[PDB]
């Protein structure tokens, strides 16, 4: 299973962010508002969660062979991931997620504060003009082979377009001492 | 905005 593919728990669905390593042990990063739901996922057991404030969580794979260090492009191909980086305003990016597949756009702001009402407030989010829909959360924000973020939320949809916010992946990697595969 |  690669970045952007579906991960579920009971009736809930999110998308996988990035497969990572923690001291050689395979894990998967996804959104914290997703891992807050349950400790038991289709791919394994949750070992960390942070939402709101942040929006990241990590799951240890039950099957280490499934930790595919790529992003699925929803066209039968995959993008290889080799590093993690920080986004910059004006950067051309792509997002992969299980509801809408692959979409592209550009970064329009950094360190945005996002109020999700009853769900709380998240800080320091990457802002983009890429569309997303429910189910896309936790999925991959990347530029070529560089991992940049995890889908958190936004407004609109993929027919009318909208604004989306992402948790910077470097903060999630350092929280857990993880490195992207 | 809302969580996806």
């Amino acid at each position: 299973i690669a970045g952007g593919e579906a991960i579920t728990t009971g009736g809930s669905r999110c998308s996988l962010g990035f497969n990572v390593s923690v001291n050689g042990v395979a894990h998967a990063l996804t959104a914290g508002h997703c891992t807050n739901i349950s400790a038991s996922w289709s791919i394994g057991t949750r070992t960390g969660t942070s939402f709101p404030n942040n929006d990241y969580g990590i799951i240890r794979h039950s099957n280490p062979a499934a930790a595919d260090g790529r992003v699925y492009l929803y066209n039968g191909s995959y993008q290889d991931i080799t590093t993690a980086g920080n986004a910059f305003v004006g950067q051309a990016v792509q997002r992969s997620g299980s509801t809408t597949g692959l979409r592209s756009g550009s970064v329009t702001g950094l360190n945005a504060t996002v109020n999700y009402g009853s769900s709380g407030i998240v800080y320091g989010m990457i802002q983009t003009n890429v569309c997303a829909q429910p189910g896309d959360s936790g999925g991959s924000l990347f530029a070529g082979s560089t991992a940049l973020g995890l889908t958190s939320g936004g407004s609109g949809n993929c027919r009318t377009g909208g604004t989306t916010f992402y948790q910077p992946v470097t903060e999630a990697l350092s929280a857990y001492g993880a490195t992207v595969l | 905005p809302a969580p996806f």
